[PDB]
């Protein structure tokens, strides 16, 4: 709604727009909505980033741009290589975190030689 | 009740060579909205509903399959529908999308403004319009038409398509009448807006040359005569099995030839989908001033 519109706002008043979203979250604010969910056969095979969807029966799959902090809020992105890393692909959210995507993304990263997220997929 | 289980209804050729008076689209199911599964945005189950439908026309599936997307932004700065093209195409698809205000997509690029601020370079392969402005008798409208018009006549490959919607009271002439340069041709309306006049107008398969006269102000009156003629339920059981979903990988080949060469061959390679004729030359689309 406008909180949409607020959130997104403030993490232009930091230098650090991780911490203020998940500290906003985490101080009971509303997470951001307006992600976009896709419909998938959840027959794909889990992993956290991925050209097409790819969520298992307990996972939902995103449009990249829509789960980015950054994308979202017009912001630079933190990447040496200032490309995101979700925009144009799909991003695999765990069924029992689909009210905050936007903060489970903030807070994990995908397994670098297995590419599951840390502890919801990656057995290395 | 097949129908509900098809992706939507598409505009039969009984209807196509009627002759009657334009007349008010008047819909059984009317304010009638339909669930969306999981909370998910409607324009994803427009747009998925369109691409099943696609999923059985001859579309031409090139490598760095070349598609443009008007009127991509939606439900206050986002694109599902540019997600689910994504979803949808091959993985080598550029896909370039547009809209009058700041949205994030899924694209691979973007461009903000009027769509008549899209350059255009080189040929593509499929276009995709959304477009519809909010702005006494039903007359022809002009508007972005005028732009999806040239766009076909100059800048669509050979054997490439475009899905373009249109509604009760957005609509266009020759935008009707130039359906006739393509190997086949209809209004395709899917389930889950099937109590709206929306429909997509299809033309598949570009051919560059007159295969079917037209009266386009006579096939608007055909179309909503089909639509008032026609029950269609609010459904979106032909997304509950998405097995299939993404288009099929054909490999489609691009070949470039002067007009003086296209034959029958050709044309009949083009009419069923089995190539594209352009440039195969690194993609440009840009800003125009
Ligand atoms: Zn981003
Ligand atoms: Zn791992």
């Amino acid at each position: 709604f406008a909180s949409n519109s607020s959130v997104l706002s403030l993490v232009n008043f930091t230098v650090d727009p991780q911490k203020a979203y998940l500290d906003f979250v985490n101080a009971g604010g509303a997470p951001l909505t307006n992600c976009v969910k896709m419909l998938t056969p959840k027959t794909g095979t889990g992993i956290a980033i991925s050209v097409k969807p790819e969520s298992t029966a307990d996972q939902e799959t995103y449009g990249g741009a829509s789960v980015c902090l950054y994308c979202r809020a017009h912001i630079e992105h933190p990447d040496v290589s200032g490309v995101c890393k979700y925009k144009g692909k799909f991003v695999q959210i765990p069924a029992q975190c689909v009210r905050d995507p936007v903060g489970f993304c903030l807070s994990n990263t995908p397994c670098n030689v297995c590419q599951y997220w840390i502890g919801y997929g990656c057995n290395c | 009740a097949s129908a509900d289980w098809k992706p939507g209804h598409a505009m039969p050729s009984l209807f196509k060579v009627q002759n009657v008076n334009l007349e008010r689209c008047e819909l059984a199911n009317y304010k009638q909205s339909i669930p969306m599964p999981r909370g998910v945005h409607m324009n994803i189950a427009k747009y998925m509903q369109l691409c099943q439908y696609l999923n059985t026309c001859t579309l031409a599936v090139p490598a760095n399959m070349r598609v443009i997307h008007f009127g991509a932004g939606s439900d206050k700065g986002i694109a599902p529908g540019t997600s689910v093209l994504r979803q949808w195409l091959p993985t080598d698809a550029i896909i370039i999308d547009n809209d009058l205000n700041e949205f994030v997509s899924d694209a691979d690029i973007t461009l903000f403004g009027d769509c008549v601020t899209v350059r255009v370079g080189q040929q593509v392969d499929l276009v995709i319009s959304d477009m519809y402005d909010p702005t006494g008798s039903n007359e022809s409208k002009a508007l972005f038409f005028t732009y999806l018009c040239n766009l076909i006549n100059n800048n669509l490959a050979l054997g490439g398509s475009v899905a373009i919607k249109i509604t009760e009271h957005s609509w266009s002439v020759e935008l009707y009448e130039l359906m006739g340069k393509f190997a086949w041709w209809t209004v395709f309306c899917t389930n889950a807006n099937a109590s709206s006049s929306e429909g997509f107008l299809l033309g598949i398969n570009y051919l560059g040359t007159i295969k079917e006269n037209i009266d386009g102000g006579a096939m608007h009156a055909n179309y909503i005569f089909w639509r008032n003629s026609t029950p269609m339920n609010l459904s979106t059981y032909s997304l509950f099995d998405l097995s299939k979903f993404q288009l099929k990988l054909k490999g489609t080949p691009v070949l470039q030839l002067k007009e003086s060469q296209i034959n029958e061959l050709v044309i009949s390679l083009l009419s069923q989908g089995k190539l594209l004729i352009r440039d195969n030359d690194t993609l440009s689309v840009s800003t125009d001033v």
